[PDB]
DNA sequence: GTTGCACGTCGACGTTGAAC
DNA sequence: GTTCAACGTCGACGTGCAAC
C-alpha cells in the first residue's frame, strides 16, 4: 500500500466524521461505504452492480436528517439481498453518525472529489490503496484504538516472506481483520505466478476464490477487509459474501472454519473485543491469545506450517499457559522464536514475539508428541534504536532475521549460533544458565539456540528466553577466556585486576599487551587457587 | 566452579532451603468504610520501601480487615522485597525496625532462620550487581514486568559461614556512610553560591548606594529596560513538506539545544534557499538566546549564548527568541542576570501562571527591569560567578569513583568473603604483624603460602 | 443528583455499549432512550406516551439486526411528529450502536432490570438522577472526552447561589449541555418558592414553562438535557420541544434566542464542537469563547447580571481580545473575578476563572461605557491542595470566596481586601507590579482589589492579574514593615541580615527579640543611606 | 514577519482489584 | 490466600503551523 495526496484529501473528510460521532477507528468503514456507492455511479454501470432506488444520486439529493435516514436505510436494504456480491460489503454495515449536518457536509465534499489519486483509466485501485494507508494512520493512532488491528507492513512481508506460500495452498487468518496477511499472501503467490498466468485457469479460480480465506468478528472491520480483497481481486466465496467470513473464531464459526495448509495471523492482545469463548478446547482458558493458538494447531492439516504474532505473555504463563505451551511443543514442532523490538506497534508498552511451527514433524506429520527438539531464539528487541515516527522500523531490521532463519519455510534449513548484528558485540550481557558455560563470543549473539531439556530444566517449559541486558556502559576488555565464559565471574576477576594496575605504576611498566599477559599469568592462576 | 567461581568452605544454596517464609500480600476491598476506619496495625505500598528504611507506615490496616485479607502480619527484622517497579527486572529490598506489619501483593515476606543466614548479609547479597546479572538472564520477561515471588525462591546464593557473614556484612555498611558524607558538603555549596548570585548582583562593588526603583542599588549603577538595550526578533518555521528546505548547510537552534546548553551548532539546519524565501533573521555570535515555548517550570525564563568565529554563524526557529545588544554590553553578565531568580520573582508575581503560559511574551521581555553597570564592573562579575560552578562539577567526580571503589571490593568480597579464610584471621603471634601497611600484608603471604602447604598433605583440603 | 447501586447497575449496563460500538461520551445517551421506553411500558399508561406499534414490546421483542433496525426506524419515527412532547425527546435521535449483537443483549439486559434505585412509587427521578451521575462520570473520564461539558457541582451551586435568581425572571444558558446550571436555578427558586407553592398558578406556570431556557448544539445533549429537565418537571416551551432548543448559539438560533434577565453558563473550551460562527458580533473573532461572550452581553437585558466560566485565555488573550475584553469593562461593569484552582474539571491542564458582571450599571443600566471602575479578585489557584479523586473539591472551598464576595447579587455589598484562607499567610509573595508599594500583609491575602486606570495602565487591560509564588520555603521572618512592602527590596534587605549574624556571635549576645530590634535600628538605616 | 493552545506529545514507577 | 496487565498512575517539556 501507498498513500499522499488522496490520503490527505481522504484525511480532510474524516473531520465531518470526527465532528459527526463517527470513532477513528470507524473513520474508514464510513468513507469505504460512501466512495463505493460514489464510484459506482462514476462507472456508470451502477445499474448493474446497484439496485434502482438506492444509488449514489438518491442518497446524494437527500439533506439532513431524511438524508441521514436515507443513508440508515440504503444500508439495510443493500446489506440483505440475493446479489451476495454487493451484499457482502454491506452485510452487517452501519454508520456511526449521528450529526444529520454532518452528513450532509460529507456526502456533498466526497461527491465533489476529484480521481485526484488515479492514474490512466480508473484508479479504484488507488482508492482502495490510499483507503488502507489511512487506515493504517488511524491504527498508528493511539487515540483511535483502532491500532489493535494494526500490524507492522515490513513484519507482515517478512512473515509470508518465510512461508512461502505456494499456489493451491489454503491461507487462513483467523483475526483476518483487514485481511492484511491475506492480501501480502496473495501478492506472494501472484509474484511467483506471474499474476498466476503461470498456472492453469483451473488453479487460477482457486487462487481466485478458495485460496484465501479469513474471519473477522466485528462487521465493521469486515466490510473494510472485504473491500480490501475486493480491490485487491480476491473474490472468495460469494455464499459467505467474500474471502473475509463474518463469525466467531472462538465460537461456532471458528471450529466450521475449514482446515488450513498455512496459517498467518496476528490475534488481538488484552481480553479482546466482544468474543465469548463457546468453544472448547483440549484446554480450557480465559486467556483469548492462548485460545488462538489451539485453533490454530487444530485447524492446521498434519504437516502444515504457521507463524503468529503474539503477545509476550504466551511465553510463560504459568497455569494452563504452561500445559497449553508443553501441549505445542509436543503437537507441534516449534523451531524458530523471534523476539520483536518495542514501538513497533500503535501500542507502545506491548512486548511481542513471533513464533515458528509446524504440525507435527515433517518426517512425521502425524506426530502427537516429542515434536519440538530444538528452539532458536533470535533478539531482536535489545539495545535497539528506539523506533517511532523519528525512527521507522523497516524492512532492513528483519533482513538479518531472515538471513539466519534460513530459505526451508519449516525452518529445516541448517542453522548455526553466532549472529552480531545492531551492536549486539557491544550491548551487556546478562548472567545464568542462559549464558551459562557460555563463551564471551557466543553470550553477545542474537542468535542462540535452545535444548527442548533444557528449556524444561532451566526454564521449566518457559519460552521466555534472554540472555541480553540492556545498558550502555564502557570498560576495557581485557579478560581471560575462562573469565568471559562465566559472566558471574567476571565479577570476581576483575576485582583482581584493580590492585593489579596499583602494583604496575609502581613498577613503571611500560604499556604493552604482552607485559599485561604476563602479569595475568600469574595473577590469574593465583585467584583459582 | 558453579554460578561462578567458589571457594572450598562455601556451598551454593537456594534462598528457599535457607529462608524459612516467603509469601506475598495481598489488597483488600478499599470501598469498605470499615477495613480502614480506625486501625492500629500499619500497611505498607511499594513507596514505603523506595524512601528510605522502613520506619513508618503510610496507611493503615485493620484486623479485621486484615482477617478477610490475604495480607498477613510480617515479623521484625524481615527482608522484604519489591515485585513491580524496575528496569524491568531488578527488584527491590528493605527491612522493618517497627513491628510486626502487612503489605499488599508487589510485596514479599522473607524470613531467615535463626544463625543461619544474617537479614543484613542477604541485603547486601541482593543488591550485588552479580544479583542482578543472574536475574536479567530472564529477561524484561514475556508477560511479566515483575519478579515472580516463585522465580525468586528459585536463585541461588552462595553460604558464608555464620561468623564472616556478619564480619563481611560490617564492612559494606562503613562504606555506605561515606558517600553520604560527600554528598553534604555538596549540597551545601550551591547554598553558598546562592547567596553570591543575590548580593553580588545587587550590591554590587560599591559602598555608597540610593534608594531605586529596582531595590536599593548602589548610587554609580544607573537603571534601564531591556528594550533600550537590546532588540528583539521573533521568526518562523519553514514548512516540512518542502524538501528544497531539508537541503541546508546553515545552522537552526531549536529549544532543545537551548536545553542541552551552549550551543555552537544544532541538531537540524535550514537551507540559504529557505532563509531567503522563509525571510528568517540571521544571527551574528555573541548574541543573546531566550525560550519563548515549553516554559520551563511555569512562567519562567531561560537564557544562553552564540558561539562563532569568523566562519560561522546560527538561525533558530520560532520557539526561541533573540536578542542583540548595540554598542555597550557584556554578554555573559546579562545571561547570568536573567538566569537569577531575582529576575524569577519579578517575572513570576507580574504573571501567574495563566493560559498564556509555558511561555514568555515579547511584551514581557522588553518590559523587563535591568541594571546598568559600568563594562569594567560587568566583566569583573561575570568571571567571578562562572568560577564558582566549576568547582561544583569537580565535586561531583569524586563521589563517582568512590562508588566505583565499592563495586571493586564488593566483587572481591563477594570471591573471597566466601572463602573460610575470611572467617579466620591470619595466623599472628602479635597484632603487630597487621598494624603496618606492609607488614600486614607480608603476614598475610606468608599465613597463605603456610596454610597451603599444610593443605597440600590432603588433596580432600584443597578439593573440597 | 445523587448514584450508588443503580450507577454501578446502569454502568454495567453501559459494557454493551462500550462493545456495542458506542462511545463513552454516548453511553448516556443510549441508555436513557431505551429506559424512556422501558419506564414507559412500565407505567401502563404507554399507549398514551407512545404510539402503537412503537413501544417497549415491539422493540423487545426483535432480536438481533433485525431488532436493531427497527430500533433506528423507531427512533425516527418518535422523532418526527405532532406530538412535540415526545417528539422533542426523540429530536434528532440516532443510535451509535453498530454490532447487532450488542444490541439484543443490551435491550435484554435492562429489560430484566429491576427498580432496584426507586422509593415507594415509581422512582422515574432516581433513574434520571443516577443517569445524570452516571453522566457526571463519564464527565470526569478524560477518554471519554463527555468531560468538556463537565463542570464542578458545588461551582454551580455557588454559582447560582451568589445568582440568586428570582421567580418571573428568565434564565439564560446559551451552552446548556446537560441543562446543569439551569436544573439548579430552578431548585433555587423552589426552595425560595416552597415549591413555587408560595408563588400564583400564573407565575407558577411562568416558572415551569417559561422561566428557563437553554440551547444546545448537538442533539445527542439535547435530549439528555430534556431528559434531565423533564424529570426535573421543566416543561418549558412545547413549540420547541422544551426547555432546552436545539441550535447553534453562534449561529441565527443564537440570535433568535430571547433575551434574558441572568446568565448562568460555561462554555466549551478550545475551538469548540463544529459550530460556525454565523453571526457578527461587535468584534468578529475567531475564539469561540470570546464569541460567546459577546453574545451573553447582547442578550441581558439592561441591568442584567451574569457569571461565566472562562479559561484564562480570555483574560490575556490581545488582538481582538484585547478590543473586545474592553468593550466588556465599557459596556458591562465587572466587578469580580473569581481564579480556580486546577484539576478540578475533566481537564487537568486547564485554567479557568468566573466572572462576574452586570450589564451597564444598577444606577444607569444604559450606560454604554465606564461601567466598570474597579474589580475584585480572589485567588482561589495558588497555593492550593491537589485535588483529585483522592482530594475531592467540595463546597466549603468556595464558601470563603462568597463570604468575601457580599449577598448583594450585584457585588455593591461592602467589599474590604484581607483574605488569609488556604495557608494564604504561609504562600509564598512574588515581585510586581501587583504587589508594588503593598504591605506585607495585604501581599499575602487572596482578597484584593484592582482599580481600572491601574489594570488599563500596569495590566494594559489585561485582566490576568497575579499576585502570589507557588513554592514552598522556610525562612526566620524577622522584617521591617518597608522592607515587607517592597517585595523586590527584600532581597537587597536580606542582604544586610547575613553579615549582622556574624557580628552578633563574636558578641555574644543573648536570642532576644529586643537586641534583634536594637542592632536592627543602627545596620537597618545604614542601608537606607 | 509573528502569534496561540477544556493544549499535543513524550520519560519515570510502579498497577489493584476482579478473578480463581 | 494470591495472581496479572496490544498495562495504570504521575508526571516532563515543550507545540508548529494555520491564521492573520
Ligand atoms: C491485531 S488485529 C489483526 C491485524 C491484521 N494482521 C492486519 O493485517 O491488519 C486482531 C484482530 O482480531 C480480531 N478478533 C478479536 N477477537 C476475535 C475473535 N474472537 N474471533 C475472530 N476475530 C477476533 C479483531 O477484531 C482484530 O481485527
Ligand atoms: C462545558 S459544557 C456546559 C456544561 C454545563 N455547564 C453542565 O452543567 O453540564 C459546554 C457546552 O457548550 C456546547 N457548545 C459548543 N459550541 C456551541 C455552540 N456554537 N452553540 C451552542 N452550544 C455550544 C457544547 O456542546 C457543550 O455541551
Amino acid at each position: 500500500m501507498n498513500n499522499n495526496d488522496l490520503v490527505a484529501k481522504l484525511w480532510k473528510l474524516c473531520d465531518n466524521l470526527r465532528d459527526g460521532g463517527v470513532s477513528y477507528q470507524n473513520y474508514v468503514n464510513e468513507l469505504a461505504s460512501l466512495l463505493f456507492l460514489k464510484m459506482c455511479k462514476e462507472t456508470g454501470q451502477e445499474a448493474e452492480y446497484l439496485p434502482e432506488g438506492y444509488r449514489w444520486d438518491d442518497l446524494k439529493s437527500r439533506i439532513g436528517q431524511e438524508q441521514l435516514q436515507f443513508y440508515r436505510k440504503m444500508l439495510v436494504h443493500l446489506g440483505e439481498d440475493d446479489k451476495k456480491l454487493v451484499q457482502a460489503v454491506f452485510h452487517n454495515v452501519s454508520t456511526t453518525i449521528t450529526e444529520p449536518k454532518q452528513i450532509t457536509a460529507l456526502v456533498s465534499n466526497m461527491d465533489s472529489l476529484d480521481w485526484y489519486n488515479g492514474a490512466h483509466g480508473k484508479s479504484r485501485d488507488d482508492f482502495g490503496d490510499m483507503y488502507e494507508g489511512l487506515l493504517q494512520k488511524n491504527a498508528n493512532e493511539t487515540k483511535s484504538g483502532a491500532g489493535q488491528y494494526f500490524t507492522p507492513r515490513p513484519l507482515i512481508k517478512t512473515i509470508i516472506h518465510l512461508l512461502k506460500p505456494q499456489p493451491r495452498e489454503v491461507v487462513q487468518d483467523p483475526a483476518a481483520g483487514t485481511a492484511g496477511f491475506l492480501i501480502e499472501a496473495d501478492r506472494y503467490v501472484k509474484s511467483q505466478t506471474n499474476d498466476l498466468d503461470d498456472l492453469d485457469g483451473d488453479t487460477q479460480d482457486f487462487q481466485i476464490h478458495r485460496a484465501f480465506i479469513g474471519l473477522e468478528l466485528v462487521p465493521g472491520t469486515r466490510r473494510l477487509a472485504l473491500m480490501n480483497c475486493l480491490l485487491h481481486d480476491i473474490e472468495g466465496n460469494l455464499d459467505h459474501g467474500g474471502a473475509i467470513r463474518l463469525g466467531n473464531t472462538l465460537g461456532s464459526d471458528g471450529e466450521n472454519l475449514p482446515k488450513a495448509h498455512i496459517v498467518a495471523t496476528n490475534p488481538p492482545f488484552g481480553s479482546a473485543a466482544g468474543t465469548n469463548i463457546t468453544r472448547t478446547f483440549v484446554h480450557p482458558t480465559s486467556n483469548k491469545q492462548l485460545c488462538f493458538m489451539q485453533h490454530i494447531i487444530e485447524t492446521l492439516h498434519p504437516g502444515g506450517r504457521a507463524a503468529v504474532v503474539v503477545p509476550d505473555n504466551v511465553l510463560f504463563e504459568g497455569g494452563k499457559g504452561t500445559d497449553i505451551r508443553r501441549d505445542l511443543m509436543d503437537k507441534c514442532h516449534l523451531h524458530t522464536i523471534l523476539r520483536l523490538p518495542t514501538g513497533i506497534f500503535y501500542a507502545q508498552g506491548v512486548k511481542t514475539n513471533v513464533l515458528f511451527f509446524t504440525k507435527g514433524t515433517v518426517a512425521n506429520p502425524n506426530q502427537d508428541k516429542n515434536c519440538t527438539d530444538d528452539v532458536w531464539v533470535y533478539d531482536l528487541r535489545t539495545n535497539m534504536p528506539s523506533f517511532g515516527k523519528r525512527t521507522p522500523f523497516t524492512d532492513e531490521h528483519l533482513q538479518p532475521f531472515e538471513r539466519v532463519y534460513g530459505e526451508d519455510p519449516h525452518g529445516l534449513s541448517p542453522r548455526t549460533e553466532g549472529e552480531w548484528s545492531f551492536n549486539a558485540e557491544e550491548t551487556e550481557v546478562a548472567d545464568s544458565e542462559e549464558n551459562k558455560n557460555t563463551d564471551q563470543h557466543l553470550a553477545t549473539s542474537r542468535w542462540r539456540k535452545f535444548s527442548r531439556e533444557w528449556i524444561r530444566t532451566a526454564k521449566s517449559d518457559s519460552l521466555d528466553i534472554s540472555w541480553l541486558k540492556d545498558k550502555d556502559s564502557i570498560d576495557a576488555d581485557s579478560l581471560p577466556e575462562p573469565d568471559v565464559l562465566a559472566a558471574e565471574a567476571m565479577g570476581e576477576l576483575v576485582q583482581a585486576l584493580s590492585e593489579l594496575d596499583a602494583l604496575m605504576r609502581e613498577l613503571g611498566a611500560s604499556d604493552e599487551a604482552d607485559l599485561q599477559r604476563q602479569l595475568l599469568e600469574e595473577a590469574f592462576g593465583g585467584v583459582k587457587e | 566452579m558453579s554460578a561462578g567461581k567458589l571457594p572450598e568452605g562455601w556451598v551454593i544454596a537456594p534462598v528457599s532451603t535457607v529462608t524459612t517464609l516467603i509469601r506475598g500480600v495481598t489488597y483488600k476491598k478499599e470501598q469498605a468504610i470499615n477495613y480502614l476506619k480506625d486501625d492500629y496495625l500499619p500497611l505498607i505500598r511499594a513507596n514505603n520501601i523506595q524512601n528510605g528504611k522502613f520506619d513508618t507506615t503510610d496507611l493503615v490496616f485493620v484486623p479485621k480487615n486484615l482477617v478477610k485479607e490475604s495480607q498477613k502480619i510480617s515479623p521484625e527484622d524481615i527482608v522484604i522485597a519489591m515485585s513491580s517497579g524496575s528496569k524491568s527486572v531488578v527488584g527491590k529490598s528493605a527491612h522493618q525496625h517497627l513491628p510486626f506489619e502487612c503489605s499488599f501483593g508487589a510485596f514479599c515476606g522473607v524470613l531467615r532462620p535463626e544463625k543461619l543466614i544474617f537479614s543484613g548479609f542477604i541485603a547486601h547479597f541482593t543488591k550485588s550487581s552479580l544479583y542482578r546479572n543472574k536475574i536479567s538472564s530472564l529477561s524484561a520477561g514475556a508477560n511479566i514486568n515483575n519478579i515472580k515471588p516463585a522465580s525468586f525462591d528459585l536463585i541461588n546464593i552462595p553460604i558464608p559461614p555464620l561468623a564472616e557473614q556478619k564480619i563481611i556484612a560490617e564492612k559494606l555498611d562503613t562504606l555506605l556512610a561515606q558517600v553520604d558524607s560527600t554528598k553534604a558538603r555538596f549540597e551545601q555549596i550551591p547554598q553558598i553560591l546562592k547567596r553570591f548570585r543575590q548580593a553580588v548582583l545587587g550590591g554590587a562593588v560599591n559602598g555608597k548606594l540610593t534608594e531605586k526603583w529596582r531595590n536599593f542599588e548602589p548610587q554609580h549603577s544607573v537603571f534601564k529596560k531591556l528594550n533600550f538595550e537590546s532588540i528583539l526578533t521573533e521568526l518562523r518555521n519553514g514548512l516540512s513538506s518542502k524538501p528544497n528546505e531539508s537541503g541546508v548547510g546553515h545552522p537552526i537552534l531549536r529549544i532543545s539545544s537551548v536545553r542541552a546548553g551552549h550551543v555552537d551548532q544544532n541538531d537540524i539546519r535550514f537551507l540559504e534557499c529557505s532563509e531567503s524565501e522563509l525571510n528568517r533573521h540571521k544571527l551574528q555570535d555573541g548574541d543573546l538566546l531566550f525560550t519563548r515555548y515549553n516554559g520551563s517550570l511555569e512562567f519562567v525564563g531561560v537564557c544562553g549564548l552564540l558561539k562563532k568565529l569568523q566562519h560561522q554563524n546560527l538561525l533558530y526557529p520560532d520557539k526561541l527568541i533573540r536578542a542583540r545588544l548595540t554598542k555597550d554590553a557584556l554578554p555573559e553578565y546579562i545571561e547570568i542576570f536573567f538566569s537569577s531568580p531575582s529576575a524569577r520573582n519579578a517575572m513570576m508575581n507580574c504573571v501567574k501562571t495563566t493560559s498564556g503560559q509555558k511561555g514568555i511574551s515579547g511584551k514581557d521581555i522588553k518590559s523587563q527591569v535591568v541594571l546598568l553597570p559600568p563594562v569594567k564592573e560587568q566583566a569583573e562579575i561575570v568571571r567571578r560567578v562562572e568560577q564558582l560552578f566549576a568547582y561544583a562539577d569537580t565535586i561531583e567526580k569524586q563521589v563517582n569513583n568512590a562508588l566505583a571503589r565499592v563495586n571493586n571490593l564488593t566483587q572481591s568480597i563477594l570471591a573471597k568473603a566466601f572463602r573460610g579464610e575470611l572467617t579466620a584471621q591470619w595466623r599472628a603471634e602479635n597484632p603487630d604483624l597487621i598494624s603496618g601497611e606492609n607488614s600486614a600484608a607480608a603476614l598475610l603471604e606468608k599465613i597463605k603460602a603456610e596454610r597451603a602447604a599444610s593443605g597440600g598433605k590432603k588433596a580432600s583440603r584443597k578439593k573440597s
